């Protein structure tokens, strides 16, 4: 014990932590490393999810070289603030957190030859920028930016530990998305430049495709059943106008129902959705269907149906026997240009 | 208080908090037990739940062993930040904190022999995955999985102080929503190439309760459903009735599908629920487009009628119950 | 950009009243707080009074409260100075100021950015 | 001020704060009192409610005894997180804070004699388990435990200062509650016993009862209106049943609108309370009247209604007779033995 | 800058924080002064509002003079944590803080007569018991309460620093749906068993706009009223006509009184508007009762009469009913 | 590497951070640029918006001068906590923070003259008090005022570092509601009762995106307004199609107006969507009471003349009230 007490001790002995390791003599190169343990919830409202990893990065410091019984250090939380470490960040990052209990998740191991392990548990939200032109049927690259706050690449440079695509890590049971699925992720590494200077920036892109199951039975089935409703009336007598006046005036208010619910679980932006079109024109479609039969009732003379026995009768309505071809075939053709432009 | 404050101040005389008990030695036993003060919070939408607890370590430390005092020593909390605690930590926590009034709710007890007991007030926002295809008949299984950050197993090993006894407070719980039906204890050790981890998990099954569901979202929709076939029961000829009968089921069964979309906790695939609601609005719907085939057939093709609606008497009563008795049984 | 005019000055006997108008146009939202302020002939400009958008709040200059009021209309986009019991030391030009949302005192002249040509008022 | 500034420093010489007074000797006793600022809003949705206190906690520590001109010293909150006190929580507390604003809110004064009144303001949030099932008729007591969180009874226990029932007081305006009144309040003392040892534990209830003027006239009103309105149907003739019908259909819509937005008041609990009982029976009478319509048009023989003169016509249907007096007698007992039931 | 480094150094060099200025003494006298930066938000629910300010202490400390310098200190604001500063706290509270970027928002500002400027930038939720009986009619009084945690008036005073004009910024609060009417500074000692403690209440009254509930409750609601009464002007028999616009007038008002309860913030007792909706909501009720009658009086056993008294009755005293209201309530 | 060590331990050695540089001699000229990492949250609620930023300081410090280093010094953060930095702060910010992970993101680069270049990252939320008298055509102005806490213009100056260039980022910004029409820097002294104050404000001009609105809240409007007039069309004889048409479609209005959440319920006060709805609202009410006449004129007592006029009336007003309304608020 006494000889492990020792090493640490001596350590910090002329250590200064405000300099990075090679300060004005080389560019101190980080290799690192993340295992995603579960990729959080995915907020449409706000564009942001969350990501719960183990960030890992190691580098080489020649000032804490050691010569010992054991080969590696497990430094304590006080030592581990009393030497250098990267000041790595997340560039869309928007509200991280570092877990603390019941202590510090951080651990900080040195070998012999001076090379750092560095590891940490974070809890990442991050920004997604998402374009819903084609909700409900759209897909996303959320990415996950990081590097050096203050080191430019002439001084810090970050690297994969291993080739990039087997340097991100995903647990087999760390999607925790409800509304999407976790095609995959891509992993690269660039330059970035700003005010300040050139920096490294190490990307993971994770590809999202929202599930679309839910809206085809809560949307599109009612809406589609709707518009249908809408024209069964064209099938009912001309006689009957107190019917065709409540089902067409009704079928309206049904789409309104209908319509306004479903923006209320669209996220709040200000551009027409793929959702947006088709509820507009299912609204066209049935508001069409009460100014047709304003057209027909326009046109009967006989206030009486034909009494089942047999005096004249009016005949049926040759806008009432088109429409029962063109409205479902104008419908139909709308949806498979609907549906074949965004799947 | 003399002699006491010159043994206490002994022990920790040269004490060397970055080195754990039997250092380079036989790994250190952990001992855990946990009393459940409440789960407060249980969210479909995030899929975690909120734990606060008292969660207390046991461990043996020889150089914290005293002599000639017959008494327990339990030392401000303060004291815990200079010995050498467990690196334990909550691997599926996603939010938590010590309480912290009026001081930190936080406890080091120590023992002649030497063992520590270290307890801590902890609320925990912890990640719970929850397969709601069933909802809301379905049954959770949370948990809370406890691990060491650092060590392997051949340092430090865990397990359930009291074996099943450890956990206590479990029956005391009440959910407003679920139901705690049991809980189990699992001591284990994860292996990776780095080597075994010591790991404790907790667990709750969660079976939700269905009283609100049944007056709220099943009854409504049967009703609704069942005044829908009233229209077979109207003379074809009363098509002003038999239409607004129809059409404002249709317009019914929609307030409450949209309304009991935005209440609901917003979980967006295809849940029980949905598919009972869905059911309910395709019969209605068949309902009012039965009368139009009625009609046409007399008004349209007439220049048959009551065997239409004679038959739908039995079909659609018969039909409803088939589709109850299916939709029950598959997901009970 | 705020456009300022004001009206309403004259000459009016000792111990009368008098009403200032001043008619706002632009991003009169952008600048919520109307100033009045007074130019003696030899002196500086002194603050005489305040109001807020809403105009449920008022601010008054000591020696000038009790006997001047500040009411304001947004839907007209004027701020108007009712003027009780004048003095002949009233005798100045009342100029009208816009002030932005975030200037500091209501009592510094430098802070508003918006001035009218003030129109005269002289009491015998 | 000499003499003032030199008692401070001699008090803390030797003093060890990891020591409770008397450990080992004999058993700390704290009084203690609160006062209730403001007891402040209670959330159903939580279960858990807002109390505003100055926490008052006094006991002897006669390390800390002093002579001088003065009898009474005001410690620094320096000075104060030098000293030992006790390690008092709260239970059922959720999230508390000790206010530091704009310095912190405590106040630790020693008398010469020893003892020490240690006073702070404190707002704390406690868990109140609410059983919602004669909801909105329904009466809780809220709790508020606290005690040591680490001393045993045999090291630490806790006594109110005066008559437990005059030891807790509430300000006069110090309700701030919307849809409860506070009752009363009772204060008792008692031992728990836990895994680590038995403790002694201070306790005070918060008797409240909920205000139900809102629901009268939210909630019950309406679906008694809409339930009559549904029987009115029965004293319209037979032969208008577009009217019947629409009369009862848009009386069952009506009552699904009620029944929606009365829930949403509720909390979020997945049991059955004493308003959705009494809503689903509103609904069960609605439900029943166009059934009992129903039945009545199906022996109806005559289209035409009675002329106004004088041929044959319909009979008043004997089970619209009947219907006048059950449907109106049925919900009027329910209504009986409803509230009789819940009052 | 080593004079004024030494200088500095002077001062602080066998301070004590502990001792108030001019311990055992006369009371230390604080004069406070608040620039009010917003009134973020008013809640009804909460019954609280959020206040950022400028708060302003202003005292002299006899320790702190400094001779040679003809200038006013300002100093960095983690001197702040070296000096005596009062423990002033806000009585109705709930929770505030000192804002923090760039630097914590602090200012010691010293003077050679060893007067002490001390300001802090605040933002504070504060409790504010509302009277929300005459809602949306109502007017609300909130304060904050300014007190002195440990010391009696034997060891320190309070006052408004500038009278009346103490306070300023009064003119920047902007809230969408109150508009401050005024408000008042008190200076009061409040004496308990303890002893008699400085008291500060700065106190706004609020006066609720109630054009958006003309157009949002009120006139929807009397439009809805008055197309009930259209059934009076009806034939008795046509009956689907009468009965579906005195059913879907119903439904109406209902779908204007639920849903209106999800959009306002949900106080869970009668106000004002309650009292109008179900006003409201008994008048249509009762055209709809009033077909009914006309129905059975007709085909159950005259009928023109009872029409042409409901055209004068229900518009009559719906005209009543909103005086009374209008009176008791404005 | 002990040269370095040595050098930084010079400057820091008596280094007094409590006095700014060149303390009592001219002002300390502080010049800022920023760049724009995003504007997340625009609430017409809360009035406010939230914006990440890097935020650039640059400032001389002899006291930091250095020589026989041909580098310029980037040090460890934790070095910020020992050197001057100017009491910089957001005068409308309602709630901010410096990001912290995986350490503090703040940034101190030292050049050989004594420049200090300090950077942080910060979410600030600031308020925006927006004009929604128009909406949703209306046209917001967000500023950020960024300005000295405690020093005056005697002692601290600011100025945009490179000019209109001093704020980048502002071009890449997305908002889903917004447009970013504009941003302008200004330069300024505020003039306070304890002094004049140095002033820099960045502000946005934003305009909401007005084609979601169109098809989502004025299009279903204008639908179920020209569904009303069908009832023109239909014999004055079908009393029952007549009223369930006119009463079905009020309702379908008031479905609309009470739960379209882009309304904005939360903020209660008159905007230009709510003047449109009730305009439309009042449309179907008069189609409605429109056969309240011809009903009665007929029955009670021409009749296909009130009809015959509606025809035109009712359109021809609907479009006199929309190119009124339009040209009123475009
Ligand atoms: C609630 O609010 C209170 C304050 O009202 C907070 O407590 C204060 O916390 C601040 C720090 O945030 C303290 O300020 C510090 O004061 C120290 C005083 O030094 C003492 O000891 C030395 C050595 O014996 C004596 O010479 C001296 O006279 C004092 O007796 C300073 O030394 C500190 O400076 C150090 O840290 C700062 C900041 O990093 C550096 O800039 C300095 O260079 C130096 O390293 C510092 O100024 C203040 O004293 C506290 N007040 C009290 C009464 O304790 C609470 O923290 C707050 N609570 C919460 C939960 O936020
Ligand atoms: C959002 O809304 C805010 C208001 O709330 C607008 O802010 C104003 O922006 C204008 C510029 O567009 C500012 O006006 C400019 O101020 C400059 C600084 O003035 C200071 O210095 C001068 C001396 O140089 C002093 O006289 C003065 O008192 C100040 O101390 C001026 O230099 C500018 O002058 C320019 O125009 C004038 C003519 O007006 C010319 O004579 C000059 O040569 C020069 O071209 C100019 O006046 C104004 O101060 C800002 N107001 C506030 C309250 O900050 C935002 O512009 C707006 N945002 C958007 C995107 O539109
Ligand atoms: C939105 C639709 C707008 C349509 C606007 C259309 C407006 C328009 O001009 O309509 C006129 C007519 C309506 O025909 P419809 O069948 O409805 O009406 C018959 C028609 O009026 C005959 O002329 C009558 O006989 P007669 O000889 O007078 O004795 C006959 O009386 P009865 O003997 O039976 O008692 C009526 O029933 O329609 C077309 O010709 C085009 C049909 C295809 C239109 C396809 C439109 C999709
Ligand atoms: C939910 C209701 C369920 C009811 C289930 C069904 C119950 C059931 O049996 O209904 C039919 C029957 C008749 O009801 P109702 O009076 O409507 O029908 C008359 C009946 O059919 C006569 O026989 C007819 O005369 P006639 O002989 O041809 O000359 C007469 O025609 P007209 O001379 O006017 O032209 C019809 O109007 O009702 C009861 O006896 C009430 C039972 C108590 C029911 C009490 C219910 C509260
Ligand atoms: C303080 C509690 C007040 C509760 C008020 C409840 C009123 C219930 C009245 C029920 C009347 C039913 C009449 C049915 C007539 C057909
Ligand atoms: C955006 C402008 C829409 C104008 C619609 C006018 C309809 C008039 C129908 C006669
Ligand atoms: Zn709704």
């Amino acid at each position: 014990t006494t000889v492990f007490t020792r090493i640490l001790d001596r350590l910090l002995d002329g250590y200064d932590n405000r300099l990075r390791p090679g300060l004005g003599e080389r560019v101190t190169e980080v290799k690192t490393d993340i295992f995603v343990t579960s990729f959080g919830p995915v907020s449409d409202h706000d564009m942001e999810y969350t990501i719960d990893v183990f960030f890992r990065q190691s580098w080489k410091d020649e000032r804490l070289k050691f010569k010992g019984p054991m080969t590696v250090l497990r430094l304590n939380n006080l030592m581990a603030s009393k030497i250098w470490t990267p000041d790595t960040f997340f560039h869309n990052g928007k509200k991280s957190v570092a877990h603390n209990m019941t202590m510090p998740n951080k651990l900080l191991r040195i070998t012999e030859d001076g090379t750092l392990l560095y590891t940490m548990r974070l809890t990442v939200r991050a920004e997604c920028p998402m374009h819903l032109e084609d909700f409900p049927m759209d897909a996303h690259a959320c990415p996950l930016k990081f590097g050096s706050y203050a080191y430019t690449r002439a001084e810090v440079v970050y690297e994969w530990t291993r080739e990039p695509a087997r340097s991100v890590v995903v647990a087999e049971d760390g999607s925790r998305l409800n509304q999407y699925d976790l095609l995959g992720q891509t992993v690269d590494s660039g330059i970035v430049q700003s005010s300040t200077g050139e920096y490294v920036v190490m990307t993971t892109h994770f590809h999202l495709k929202r599930k679309i199951g839910y809206f085809v039975i809560q949307t599109y089935l009612p809406c589609i059943m709707t518009v249908i409703l809408s024209q069964v009336s064209f099938w009912l007598n001309r006689e009957s106008v107190p019917a065709r006046t409540v089902f067409g005036v009704t079928t309206v208010l049904t789409m309104t129902t209908l319509s306004i619910s479903a923006r209320n679980s669209l996220p709040k932006v200000a551009y027409a959705t793929a959702m947006d079109w088709f509820i507009a024109v299912c609204y066209a479609f049935v508001f069409s269907a009460l100014i047709e039969f304003a057209t027909v009732n326009y046109f009967t003379k006989r206030g009486y149906a034909w009494d089942g026995k047999s005096k004249t009768f009016n005949s049926v309505s040759k806008i009432d026997r088109l429409s029962r071809i063109a409205f479902p075939l104008l419908f139909g053709i709308f949806n498979l240009v609907y549906w074949a432009t965004y799947l | 208080m003399s002699f006491v404050k010159e043994t206490v101040d002994k022990l920790l005389k040269g004490y060397d908090i970055r080195l754990r008990p039997d250092f380079g030695g036989p790994p250190v036993c952990v001992g855990m037990n946990i009393d459940i003060a409440s789960i407060d919070m249980v969210s479909e939408v995030n899929m975690d739940y909120t734990l606060t607890m008292y969660f207390q370590q046991y461990w043996r430390d020889k150089r914290l062993a005293y002599s000639g005092i017959p008494l327990n020593l339990t030392l401000d909390n303060r004291v815990a930040d200079q010995l050498w605690v467990p690196d334990t930590y909550f691997l599926n926590d996603k939010k938590s904190f010590v309480h912290g009034v009026t001081v930190k709710n936080r406890m080091i007890r120590l023992h002649p022999d030497g063992t520590v007991l270290y307890g801590l007030r902890i609320t925990t926002t912890a990640a719970c995955m929850m397969d709601l295809r069933r909802y809301p008949l379905d049954e959770q299984n949370c948990t809370l999985e406890i691990e060491s950050y650092g060590y392997t197993t051949d340092d430090i090993e865990f397990y359930w102080r009291g074996g099943d006894k450890a956990v206590t407070g479990v029956e005391r719980i009440e959910l407003p929503q679920f139901s705690i039906v049991e809980h189990r204890l699992v001591s284990r050790n994860v292996v990776f190439a780095t080597g075994a981890y010591p790991r404790l998990s907790l667990s709750f099954r969660l079976k939700r309760n269905i009283g609100y569901f049944i007056l709220q979202t099943y009854m409504p929709s049967i009703l609704i459903t069942i005044l829908s076939w009233v229209s077979f029961w109207i003379n074809y000829d009363a098509s002003a009735a038999r239409v607004a009968l129809g059409i404002t089921t249709v317009l019914t069964m929609t307030t409450i599908n949209t309304h009991l979309r935005e209440t609901l906790p917003k979980i967006p695939y295809v849940k029980a629920i949905d598919m009972y609601l869905m059911g309910c609005f395709v019969f209605v719907f068949l309902a009012l487009l039965e009368y139009a085939f009625v009609n046409y057939i007399f008004f349209g093709r007439g220049p048959d009628v009551n065997a239409i609606d004679r038959w739908s008497r039995i079909v659609f009563p018969f039909t409803f119950s088939l589709f109850n008795l299916v939709y029950w049984l598959y997901y009970v | 950009q705020v456009q300022l005019q004001e009206s309403g000055g004259g000459l009016v006997q000792a111990g009368g009243s008098l009403r200032l108008s001043c008619a706002a146009s632009g991003h009169t939202f952008n600048y919520p707080i109307m100033g009045w302020f007074r130019q003696a002939p030899g002196k500086e400009r002194e603050f005489v009074g305040a109001i807020s958008w809403s105009g449920g709040s008022t601010s008054y200059a000591d020696s000038v409260k009790d006997r001047f009021t500040i009411s304001r209309d947004n839907a007209k986009n004027t701020v108007y100075l009712e003027m009780n019991n004048l003095k002949p030391e009233d005798t100045a030009v009342y100029y009208c100021a816009a002030k932005g949302r975030y200037s500091g005192g209501l009592y510094y002249p430098t802070n508003y950015d918006y001035w009218g040509q003030g129109t005269q008022v002289t009491v015998s």
